[PDB]
């Protein structure tokens, strides 16, 4: 060891990592998925396709 | 514009990530590059400015503007690296980063189309100047000076937002090129008078107009080596810039509310010249003489010209270069006695020959010698004054006394006589301080093979 | 953290790890007492964890690598210089004197921290009840000044108020001459130089102050020097306590919740021990603040927190 | 020759009651 | 406190701003400030020293004054209209008596008296809760009761305030009573623009709401209360100086930083209705706390005041406290400006 | 690369030289059809600038 | 006495370690890298291509067309009998006076 | 001032109408200036708790990254829509009163006079 005390941030929290990248895949999918039907959406109500 | 705006902003994860030892030099190649880049704004038109997109546009004033904004930097990195040499690792790259951000905010100041956006970003120039002021400067009187330069801007700056607001609500925009084809005449009223003086005064302060240049001989003093040459080579222009722009929708009323402050000038170049003939302070002399020199160019603008603003626009340009030149050659000098004093380190020549030549040609260039844009900056408006009252020519001609009389005294003070004997650190000049003066001069007298570039919209 | 109000609310309360041993007991004593080995034998009949007295590099030694730090870097302060020159020009006494108080304030909230986390009692050497009684002895003896008094007094306000006394004060008789005996059997050259009337007046300040203020919130067990050298006769009294005095009394789990979050929270325990009177004994200007810190930034393990430092190998730091 | 860094002095005047 | 309990009053502060934001009678805005001062009471007795019951009962007294006239303003709302929707009064004598009382509650001045005192009694979590989450409920009183506001009543408020909350803050050495005299400025420029533009009104809210958070929580996370405790940051951590820097020149108004969003586009509403005097005169007497805010930047970013020799004890130890939204409420105070057309999702 | 830092200033010009020419397809209203320069296109040709 | 405080560093001589400084960086292979950068893209590239550039600009404000423009409208009339300048800038068939 | 447009339907955040309106791109330049806020939030977050700034924490930076451009992408959709709506009632009303909206005679130069003010 280096460390007489063991720190709270030496190891990685793996809970926390899987929710952190859980959640922003989670959001991006999302974002990608609203944003393809908001396009859809716009083409449809404008008769644009 | 956004080929200039985004390689000012690329400076800022080139000098964030350079090695400890390369943050210099990287810099100065990259911002030379810049300035190298930044002659392709000279696509300039008889009739129409080089106008970009809907936000950016550049005619023939702000072009050497940019052009000289652009070459500072390079300059202020080579000045500012020998006293922030022993300065920790951090602080060296937030002193860097805030040159590239007062940068990135001057060319964007000098090419905004809209007059708001030139509030913004004119505005924005406050932050860096003043960090760099308060944090880098040497002594105590610097948080003092930084207080006079934030609140004599500010409160000529804050009734020019209103101002800009009040156009933006009657004309629709603020977009200059619209109004140039959109301008009323300013009839006479008392709403006009104060409209007039919210338009004019920030940027009288930011000139500095005699009477109002107080901030000057302290920010300009207590401020680091590159805080001066940008404070007296570009951000004194920004005043001259405003009023160029901003006379557009100030007329017919300008040909009689000028009356007042080009008599404040016309004095005041008389007044602050004679401050240099009696200054110990060798800084501050350099910061009197600015505020006599950016006199003839407030008298230029309010006599609305077309002489008047070419002389007007290559004073301009040549007093950035000249005064920062000499900024440099007082930290030439401070960095080897470590004191502003003039009369302390007498007789120079006899020990750095080279440096002697380079204030000569500094001091040339400050008395206006032909063929120099500084004397054709000079003549112009001499010439343009002649036209407005034929006795001027009194008060320009005892000025063009005056100003060859401190620019010698300073050159017999410092270079001549008997060297001071107990002063024993006079090293012999660097190659760095050498190459920072013929960056200097080189391009300034290069410019009087073709001054045409240098002289503005209407030339 | 490890430990907040969500602990508290999940269920974690400290009166549930809060046996009869959970005792808190501080041994005090003139400076060859010889306690020392007493306070670890009272931790070695009761199963109590024996903290060391507090020295410079008590913060070196919970910090880092463990290992004390170089002098500039922690304390700026000498020991056997005050030994050697106590009324010495650069102010080394009292900022010796306000380092020792941090350094026993630092030891008091890891002692707290272990008696609320874990419920086993904590043996102290002159813990921060018992440090005034060397700063009264230094301005009696003229070695500080009274500026030094009024800046102790303002620190020592502000932090010991936020503690509980200790369970048990164990002192130990001894006097003078029997104190410079040890001391000159001791060897150490520094130590030597210590004045009679110095140590006549921690010794007055111990029983004259100390002890009376302290009968009142905890008890007090007071010893000679030869009967100190039986364990088993004080550990033996210990056991027979009973403890109707003090705030210990009066501790509910939301107030001994609260003591446990301020004491594993170093920054707030050692908040006011740096209050910004500008004493010349303890003010450091602004060129060697920064020059120091500078260096304390470039030690190895100390540039970042602790899990974040690659050059002694900390790994996954990109998913930490 | 370096930078000035405000003393005891400069220091008191910020810490008042009032400024 | 009682986590349990300190959650559960908490809520119930929320829940006070809540009902007064939601509810269409007027007995029930009275009861959701009823409801909010009776649970934010014990937020500031937290710490239990003379200083806190002080500042506590100063609050009850000024806020129980301004629930009694407020309920007075919703009687003769009820004389002289017969019903009890929240919407314009019916009476300029009820209106008065409602601007008045939420110049009570919001502490403008010349009612801004209890701020400063209140504020420098209280710890600096409570003031945060006061000086931000207090503001939302009075403010949606008067984003409603705007159709009946009297103009010279509410301009006379807004410029008293802002003068007031400009030369009050040039005297101190104290953050709590800065950040005090901070709010009595801004609430100042708020309600200057309220009957003109109330968009901008809660453009000015967000923009101070997001500041003032910034400031305390930077102030919690060094644990500091005075300016000269606010100098040794740099010596302690330096990232907090330049936070500090950054946030209060956006609070002074300097562009491009966020907070000269609010100000400006205050401006560009009242020079649309024809008044240039009024926010020229306004945006002057806002140097005043740009002043004081640069003698803060100057005491802790721009200059390195002297330290003492313990802080070598505290370089060995990093902040644990749970510094929340502090690098999102850093970036959100200052780099905001080039989106600030996003104002049209307060309309 | 071992020199990857001295592209960030160059490539940054690009980068912005190119969305100087995307930005001019934008303000491609008048594209000849202003009365001075309006033409016939000569054959070969779509636009006149880019 | 006074407080805890570093003495005053002397100021550093860059020619004792380092004869041949150029008075950029004590390290000397960075001061003459640093000397070499400043002169080459200072010197041999903006101030020379620079110069280069601005003395062929092409036609900067089309000064020289007005030159040849002018040479063309003189020498059309010239010929034809007509003044080299009319003092009315705009047709006065096209403006409509205010009458009284 | 658009207060009573939308109070029929009270407390939508984006409306049904906001769906014939185009949505901003992922593109966007506002969009990447807010996923540039949620980096240099990243930055700041690592250079409090005094980590490598940089380095540390790169699932931390992107959920910066990620949740200020999902919360920025909805609040440019309600900016975009707020000024639809701004500008589709400001058509509406002044086609609806066509006695306070005059189609003004624009006057050619040659007839109109401008007093002309000369610099000497
Ligand atoms: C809508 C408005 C949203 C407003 C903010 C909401 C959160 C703040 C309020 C509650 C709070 O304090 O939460 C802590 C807060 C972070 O504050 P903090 O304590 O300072 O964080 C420092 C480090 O995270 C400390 O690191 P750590 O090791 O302790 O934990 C790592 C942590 C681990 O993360 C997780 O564990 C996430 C998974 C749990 C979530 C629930 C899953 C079930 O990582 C993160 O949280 C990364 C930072 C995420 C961004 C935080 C700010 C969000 C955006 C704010 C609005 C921006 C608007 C811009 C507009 C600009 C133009 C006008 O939020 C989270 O922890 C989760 C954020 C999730 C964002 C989702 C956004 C879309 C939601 C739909
Ligand atoms: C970015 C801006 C924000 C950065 C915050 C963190 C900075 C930091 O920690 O840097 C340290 C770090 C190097 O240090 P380190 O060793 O890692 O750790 C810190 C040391 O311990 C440092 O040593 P120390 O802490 O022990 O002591 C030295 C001391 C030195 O400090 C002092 O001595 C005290 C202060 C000295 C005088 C004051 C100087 C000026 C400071 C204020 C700036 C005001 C001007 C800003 C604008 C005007 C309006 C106010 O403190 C520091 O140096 C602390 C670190 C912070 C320095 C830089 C501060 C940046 C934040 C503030 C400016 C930006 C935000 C506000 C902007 C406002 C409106 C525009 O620098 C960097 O990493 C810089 C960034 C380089 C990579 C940039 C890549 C950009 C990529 C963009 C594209 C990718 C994203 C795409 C997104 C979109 C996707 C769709
Ligand atoms: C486009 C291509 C252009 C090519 C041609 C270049 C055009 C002019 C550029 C600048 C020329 C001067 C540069 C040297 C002066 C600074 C350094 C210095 O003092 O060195 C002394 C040193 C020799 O002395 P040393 O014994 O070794 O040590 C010095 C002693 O310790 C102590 O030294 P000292 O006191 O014994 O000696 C200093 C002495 C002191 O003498 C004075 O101070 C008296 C000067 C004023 C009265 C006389 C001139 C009055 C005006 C008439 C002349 C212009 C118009 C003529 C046309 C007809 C009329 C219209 O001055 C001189 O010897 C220089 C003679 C020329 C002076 C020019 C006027 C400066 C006065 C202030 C401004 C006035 C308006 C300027 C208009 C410029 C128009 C281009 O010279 C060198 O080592 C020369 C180095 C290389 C110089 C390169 C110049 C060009 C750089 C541009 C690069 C990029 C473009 C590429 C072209 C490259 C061409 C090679
Ligand atoms: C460097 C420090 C000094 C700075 C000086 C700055 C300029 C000096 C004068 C400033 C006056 C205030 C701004 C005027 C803006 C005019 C815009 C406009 O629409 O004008 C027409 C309007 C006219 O109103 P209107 O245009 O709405 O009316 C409709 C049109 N008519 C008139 C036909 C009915 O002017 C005004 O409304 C008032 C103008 C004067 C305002 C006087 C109050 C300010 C007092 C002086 C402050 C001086 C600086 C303070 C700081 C000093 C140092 C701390
Ligand atoms: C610009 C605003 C910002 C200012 C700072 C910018 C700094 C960054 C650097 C940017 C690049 C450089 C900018 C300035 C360039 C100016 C130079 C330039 O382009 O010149 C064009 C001028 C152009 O002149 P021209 O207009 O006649 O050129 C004709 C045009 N062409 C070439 C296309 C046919 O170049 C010359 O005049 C060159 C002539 C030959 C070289 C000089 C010979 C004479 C020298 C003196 C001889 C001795 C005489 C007696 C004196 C004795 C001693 C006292
Ligand atoms: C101090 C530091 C150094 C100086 C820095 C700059 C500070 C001064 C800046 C403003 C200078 C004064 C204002 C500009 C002068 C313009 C000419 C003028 O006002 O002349 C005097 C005037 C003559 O009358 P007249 O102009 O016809 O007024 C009717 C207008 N329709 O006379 C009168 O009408 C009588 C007087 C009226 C009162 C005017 C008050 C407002 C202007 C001063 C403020
Ligand atoms: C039209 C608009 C309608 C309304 C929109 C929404 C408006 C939201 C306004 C939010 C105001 C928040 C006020 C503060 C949070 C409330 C609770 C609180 O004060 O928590 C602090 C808490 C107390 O912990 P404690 O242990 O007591 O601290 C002392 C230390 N011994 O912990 C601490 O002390 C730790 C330190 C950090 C605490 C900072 C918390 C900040 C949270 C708010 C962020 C800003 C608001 C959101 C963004 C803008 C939205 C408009
Ligand atoms: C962070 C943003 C999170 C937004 C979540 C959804 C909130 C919501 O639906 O709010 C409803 C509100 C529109 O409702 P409306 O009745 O028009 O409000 C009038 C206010 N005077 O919509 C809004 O207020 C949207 C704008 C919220 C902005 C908050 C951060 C600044
Ligand atoms: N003012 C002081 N003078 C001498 N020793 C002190 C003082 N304050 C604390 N001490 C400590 O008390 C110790 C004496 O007890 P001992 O541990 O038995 O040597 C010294 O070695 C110091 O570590």
């Amino acid at each position: 060891k280096f460390y007489i005390q063991e720190p709270p941030h030496g190891s990685p929290n793996w809970l926390k990592v899987g929710l952190t990248l859980g959640t922003s895949a989670f959001l991006w999918i999302y974002l990608i998925k609203q944003h393809n039907e908001d396009v859809l959406e716009y083409k449809r109500r404008n008769g644009l396709e | 514009m956004l080929k200039y705006i985004i390689p000012t902003m690329m400076l800022m994860p080139l000098t964030w990530l350079s090695k400890n030892s390369m943050i210099w030099i990287n810099t100065t190649l990259h911002s030379l590059l810049i300035s190298l880049t930044s002659l392709l704004l000279l696509n300039q038109f008889g009739d129409n400015s080089l106008n970009f997109s809907l936000t950016f546009f550049s005619d023939s004033l702000s072009t050497p503007l940019l052009i000289l904004t652009m070459w500072l930097l390079p300059l202020m990195l080579m000045a500012s690296q020998h006293h922030l040499s022993k300065e920790n690792l951090a602080r060296k790259k937030l002193f860097i980063s805030m040159l590239i951000l007062l940068q990135l905010f001057l060319i964007m100041t000098f090419t905004a189309t809209e007059l708001i956006f030139f509030y913004i970003m004119f505005e924005a120039t406050l932050v860096p100047t003043l960090i760099i002021i308060t944090r880098w400067g040497n002594q105590t009187e610097r948080l003092n000076a930084g207080l006079y330069f934030l609140f004599y801007t500010l409160a000529g700056s804050l009734p020019l937002l209103v101002a800009l607001i009040y156009i933006q609500n009657t004309m629709g925009s603020l977009n200059f090129l619209i109004l140039q084809y959109w301008v009323q005449p300013m009839p006479n009223s008392w709403s006009n008078t104060f409209m007039w003086l919210a338009c004019m005064m920030a940027f009288m302060v930011k000139m500095p107009l005699y009477g109002l240049h107080l901030w000057l001989p302290k920010a300009h003093v207590e401020a680091p080596i590159a805080g001066s040459m940008v404070l007296a080579a570009i951000l004194l222009k920004l005043g001259g810039y405003g009023m160029m722009r901003i006379t557009l929708l100030l007329n017919p009323i300008t040909d009689f509310m000028a009356y007042p402050f080009i008599m404040l000038s016309l004095w005041g170049m008389i007044m602050t010249s004679s401050i240099c003939l009696r200054q110990t302070d060798l800084k501050s002399l350099i910061a009197y003489s600015s505020v006599s020199h950016m006199a003839l160019v407030i008298v230029a603008i309010l006599i609305q010209t077309p002489w008047s603003y070419m002389g007007a626009t290559a004073l301009m340009i040549a007093h950035g270069l000249t005064s920062s030149m000499l900024f440099c050659l007082a930290n030439s000098n401070y960095e080897r006695v470590h004191s502003r004093t003039m009369i302390l380190a007498r007789g120079l020549q006899t020990l750095l020959p080279l440096m002697a030549a380079w204030w000569l040609l500094a001091s040339l260039t400050n008395l206006a010698l032909p063929p120099s844009i500084n004397l054709i900056g000079e003549l112009f408006v001499v010439m343009s004054t002649f036209s407005w009252s034929n006795i001027t020519i009194i008060l320009m001609g005892l000025n063009m006394v005056i100003t060859a009389l401190y620019s010698l005294y300073m050159l017999i003070t410092t270079q001549r006589g008997k060297h001071t004997h107990h002063i024993n650190n006079i090293l012999p000049s660097f190659t760095r301080e050498n190459a920072l003066m013929s960056l200097h001069m080189l391009p300034l007298l290069l410019l009087s093979l073709n001054p045409k570039i240098i002289l503005g919209p209407l030339y | 953290l490890q430990y907040g109000p969500l602990a508290y609310i999940l269920g974690e309360k400290t009166t549930k790890k809060m046996t009869e041993n959970s005792k808190l007991i501080t041994v005090d004593g003139n400076i060859c007492s010889g306690k020392s080995k007493l306070a670890k034998e009272v931790a070695e009949k009761l199963g109590l964890k024996h903290f060391p007295e507090a020295g410079i590099h008590y913060a070196d030694s919970t910090t880092g690598d463990g290992k004390p730090l170089p002098v500039r870097f922690s304390g700026n302060c000498s020991l056997e210089k005050f030994y050697d020159d106590p009324k010495s020009n650069d102010g080394n006494s009292y900022r010796l004197q306000a380092w020792l108080y941090a350094s026993r304030l630092l030891q008091y909230a890891d002692a707290l921290e272990h008696l609320l986390s874990t419920g086993q009692g904590v043996v102290l050497e002159r813990s921060i009840y018992s440090d005034f009684v060397f700063l009264e002895a230094m301005y009696r003896q003229g070695f500080i000044r009274k500026q030094c008094v009024d800046h102790y007094n303002q620190v020592k306000k502000v932090t010991v108020c936020e503690y509980l006394p200790p369970h048990v004060v164990i002192y130990v008789d001894v006097p003078v001459s029997e104190v410079q005996s040890r001391i000159q059997k001791k060897g150490n050259p520094h130590e030597m130089k210590i004045t009679s009337a110095y140590l006549q007046d921690i010794e007055n300040v111990y029983k004259g102050t100390f002890l009376p203020e302290m009968s009142e919130k905890c008890e007090v067990l007071q010893y000679s020097a030869w009967e100190a050298e039986d364990a088993e006769k004080v550990v033996e009294d210990i056991q027979y306590l009973k403890y109707d005095k003090g705030p210990w009394l009066d501790q509910d789990d939301r107030k001994l919740h609260n003591l446990r979050m301020l004491v594993q929270d170093k920054l707030e325990v050692l908040n006011y021990t740096s209050i910004p009177v500008f004493l010349p004994e303890v003010t450091i200007g602004a060129h060697q603040s920064d020059r120091v810190f500078q260096e304390f930034t470039e030690l190895p393990g100390r540039k970042y927190r602790a899990g974040y430092n690659e050059d002694v190998g900390d790994k996954w730091i990109w998913l930490k | 020759a370096r930078q000035w860094q405000p003393d005891v002095e400069w220091a008191e005047q910020y810490g008042g009651a009032v400024m | 406190m009682n986590p349990i309990i300190l959650i559960i009053i908490l809520m119930t502060v929320m829940l006070g701003t809540i009902i007064v934001m939601i509810s269409t009678h007027w007995l029930l805005i009275w009861i959701g400030f009823e409801m909010n001062m009776l649970a934010i009471i014990p937020i500031m007795m937290k710490k239990h020293n003379p200083r806190a019951t002080e500042a506590s009962t100063k609050y009850f007294l000024t806020q129980s004054t301004a629930s009694m006239l407020l309920m007075m303003a919703i009687i003769i709302n009820l004389m002289f209209s017969g019903q009890w929707t929240v919407m314009k009064l019916f009476n300029p004598m009820a209106s008065m008596l409602m601007t008045m009382a939420l110049a009570m509650k919001l502490g403008m001045a010349p009612f801004h008296f209890w701020v400063p005192e209140v504020t420098q009694g209280i710890p600096l979590s409570s003031g945060l809760i006061l000086l931000t989450w207090q503001k939302l409920a009075p403010m949606s009183v008067l984003y409603q009761i705007l159709p009946s506001i009297n103009l010279d009543l509410i301009l006379t408020l807004s410029i008293l305030s802002i003068t007031i909350g400009g030369w009050g803050g040039l005297n101190q050495t104290q953050l709590r009573k800065i950040m005090a005299y901070s709010s009595i400025a801004h609430m100042g420029w708020m309600t200057a623009v309220l009957l003109y533009n109330p968009t901008m009104t809660l453009l000015n809210l967000i923009i101070y709401i997001i500041m003032t958070s910034t400031m305390f929580t930077l102030f919690m996370a060094n644990s500091t209360t005075t300016t000269l405790s606010l100098s040794h940051t740099w010596n302690k951590a330096p990232i907090m100086t330049i936070l500090v820097l950054i946030t209060l020149l956006s609070m002074g108004g300097l562009p491009p930083l966020s907070g000269f969003m609010p100000k400006w586009m205050i401006i560009q509403e009242m020079t649309k209705n024809d008044s240039i005097i009024l926010p020229t005169l306004m945006a002057i007497t806002a140097l005043l706390n740009l002043y004081f805010y640069m003698r803060l930047t100057y005491s802790t970013a721009l200059t390195m005041f002297p330290s003492t020799n313990n802080m070598k004890m505290k370089w060995q130890f990093p902040t644990t406290k749970r510094m929340t939204l502090l690098p999102t409420m850093t970036v959100l105070s200052t780099m905001l400006l080039p989106l600030t057309p996003i104002l049209s999702i307060l309309e | 690369r071992d020199h990857w830092i001295h592209v960030l200033v160059p490539v940054g010009f690009v980068f912005g030289y190119y969305l100087d020419r995307k930005n001019d397809e934008k303000l491609a209203a008048f594209r000849n059809k202003s009365l001075l320069y309006k033409r016939e296109l000569k054959p070969q040709e779509e636009v006149t600038w880019k | 006495l006074r407080w805890q405080e570093d003495p005053e560093p002397e100021d550093e001589n860059l020619y004792e370690k380092n004869p041949d400084s150029h008075g950029y960086d004590k390290d000397p292979a960075v001061d003459v890298w640093n000397m070499r950068v400043v002169f080459f893209f200072g010197f041999s590239i903006v101030l020379v291509l620079g110069s280069t550039f601005v003395a062929y600009l092409p036609d900067y404000r089309m000064q020289e067309w007005a030159r040849r423009e002018a040479e063309r409208l003189v020498k059309y009339r010239e010929a034809h009998g007509l003044p080299l300048m009319e003092s009315n800038c705009f047709d006065p068939s096209k403006i409509q006076l205010p009458e009284d | 001032m658009m207060t009573g447009r939308q109070a029929r339907a009270p407390l939508q955040f984006l409306p049904d109408e906001a769906r014939s309106l185009p949505p901003p791109k992922l593109t966007d330049p506002r969009l990447a200036y807010i996923g540039f806020l949620g980096y240099c939030s990243g930055l700041i977050d690592n250079a409090i708790r005094r980590r490598p700034v940089l380095s540390a924490g790169l699932h931390r930076q992107f959920l910066y990254i990620t949740s200020f451009v999902f919360v920025g992408y909805y609040l440019l959709k309600r900016q975009d829509y707020m000024y639809a709506v701004r500008d589709h009632d400001m058509f509406s009303y002044i086609k609806s009163h066509p006695e306070d909206f005059p189609e003004k005679d624009k006057k050619t130069y040659r007839e109109v006079f401008e007093e002309f003010h000369p610099v000497r």
